[PDB]
């Protein structure tokens, strides 16, 4: 009644890594490991199947290793376009069917620095005559993958109204992320510019629209 | 080789969830079979049931009592029936094929919401380009207060696809949606050429085309 997977791993582009799923007498041993792989956005994959072997079209930088109560799934010449989530698969006798890994996410870290593109959409001419204002701060290709927005109302900071969606890995191993002012439209009319301010890695990218 | 999934979008909790997969490829024959696999947003994968040529039904133990699955090689259809649904079942499900067993192929797998939160059709609104002229502009559109997920949008009827990029969604703590999908084209192009996006909220039976102008 075990199956561990630790959530995180990363390796340096070019080299070897290991995910290793840890269990017991009655889910690895004695029963055949899957291994599956799943890029950001996009459907699981069959990576390795009955331990060792993997089927066609399937790069041969992959391989599966058993022994006892572990399995390990090995990936060599690391490239960037490996960083998704790996899962192993296994039966249980303890339970009736089927047990999934907790999965791992792959990093790899050679990678370098992207500063964000901001782009700032003022409320449009519609939502404005049904008395709303809705500020739109889109930011993309960015890494590392965090950012601190904030907003400010003729220089001053904004309190309230702001809301702001986790960063989400792109197609490219970037990512991207949105964040929204919702104002009234009396709101938006009782200043004279409003920022989205982006804070990446220390550096700062504001963009500013106005009413008028 | 093509699986796929069919659903309702959102279920009200206690009540029952019954997904279809139509299959294509195959037959339940030799030693081949049909999975179902769900995963909640951003979580890991967990196997729900699964059934073979036998017509051999396995399930999770974790879920006793609300698992059916069953099979059709007449229409070619495989159905699994989830009983008593609560909001920690909200996940993608999918349907896989599987062949000493290994999964083998997925489809893409349907977004199913447990609320008791009603639907709610989205508002679309234009984001149009001053941002004073650059070499390239950036217009979209803000699909703005919806439930539940998912959204898709298009430009052009797909005929437009280099510039675009669609963003994750906002949970604002309404328990609403909104997203935006931008473009970004040549300003030489904002009058050679007219732009619609193509909003589909399916939960809502809903389709906009909204055209982005100035």
């Amino acid at each position: 009644s075990v199956l561990t997977q630790p959530p995180s791993v990363s390796g340096a582009p070019g080299q070897r890594v290991t995910i290793s799923c840890t269990g017991s007498s009655s889910n690895i041993g004695g029963y055949y490991v899957s291994w599956y792989q799943q890029l950001p956005g996009t459907t699981p994959k069959l990576l390795i199947y009955q331990d060792n072997k993997r089927p066609s079209g399937v790069s041969d930088r992959f391989s599966g290793s058993k022994s006892g109560t572990s399995a390990s799934l090995t990936i060599t010449g690391l490239q960037t376009e490996d960083e998704a989530d790996y899962y192993c698969l296994s039966y249980d006798t303890s339970f009736s069917g089927w047990r999934f890994g907790g999965g791992t996410r792959l990093t790899v870290l050679g990678q370098p620095k992207a500063s964000p593109t901001v782009t700032l959409f003022p409320p449009s001419s519609e939502e404005l005559q049904a008395n709303k204002a809705t500020l739109v701060c889109l930011i993309s290709d960015f890494y590392p993958g965090v950012v601190k927005v904030a907003w400010k109302a003729d220089g001053s900071a904004v309190n309230a109204g702001v809301e702001t969606t986790t960063p989400s890995k792109q197609s490219n191993n970037k990512y991207a992320a949105s964040s929204y002012l919702s104002l009234t439209s009396d709101q938006w009319k009782s200043h004279k510019s409003y920022s989205c301010q982006v804070t990446h890695e220390g550096s700062t990218v504001e963009k500013t629209v106005a009413p008028a | 080789v093509t699986l796929k999934e069919s659903g309702p979008a959102l279920v009200k909790p206690t009540q029952t969830l019954t997904l279809t997969c139509t299959f294509s490829g195959f037959s339940l024959s030799t030693g081949m079979g049909v999975g179902w696999i769900r995963q909640p947003p951003g979580k890991a994968l967990e196997w729900l049931a699964s059934i073979y040529w036998d017509d051999d039904k396995y399930y999770s133990t974790s879920l006793k009592s609300r698992l059916t699955i069953s099979k059709d090689t007449s229409k070619n259809q495989v159905v699994l029936t989830m009983t008593n649904m609560d909001p920690v079942d909200t996940a993608t499900y999918y349907c896989a094929r599987v062949r000493t067993d290994r999964i083998d192929y997925w489809g893409q797998g349907v977004l199913v919401t447990v609320s008791s939160a009603s639907t709610k059709g989205p508002s679309v609104f234009p984001l149009a380009p001053r941002s004073t002229s650059e070499s390239t502009a950036a217009l979209g559109c803000l699909v703005k207060d919806y439930f539940p997920e998912p959204v898709t949008v298009s430009w052009n009827s797909g005929s437009l696809t280099s510039g675009v990029h669609t963003f994750p969604a906002v949970l604002q703590s309404s328990g609403l949606y909104s997203l935006s999908s931008v473009v970004t084209v040549p300003s030489s192009s904002l009058g050679t050429q007219t732009y619609v996006c193509n909003v589909n909220h399916k939960p809502s039976n809903t389709k906009v085309d909204k055209r982005v102008e100035i």
